[PDB]
């Protein structure tokens, strides 16, 4: 984060800001996945 | 005879968050001591 700092705002730009990053990525090297399509769940324990 | 020092040109350099931690990471660079190295550089030449 940084306080202050000169970052200024974007809807009020006169007032002090804090403005907050995070910087990240997520990465597939081999691609193990499945997916299980769970249909007609609305009647799972409360159906007949 | 009248001698006049008035404003000159401002010499201008951007410093973002997201600049100066990627040069110090990748390239090793001090992304402010080298700005500011070329701020000075520049206006010292149009001294000349």
């Amino acid at each position: 984060v940084v306080n202050g700092g000169g970052y200024l705002n974007t809807r009020n730009p006169n007032v002090p800001n804090m403005m907050m990053t995070r910087r990240y990525t997520v990465e597939s090297f081999v691609p193990i996945i499945g997916r299980i399509t769970i249909k007609n769940n609305n009647g799972s324990v409360y159906a007949r | 005879k009248d001698v006049v020092i008035d404003t000159a040109q401002h010499i201008e350099a951007t410093v973002p968050l997201e600049v100066i931690q990627d040069m110090k990471a990748t390239y090793d660079i001090d992304g402010v001591a080298r700005l500011s190295e070329t701020m000075s550089q520049l206006s010292s030449q149009k001294v000349d």
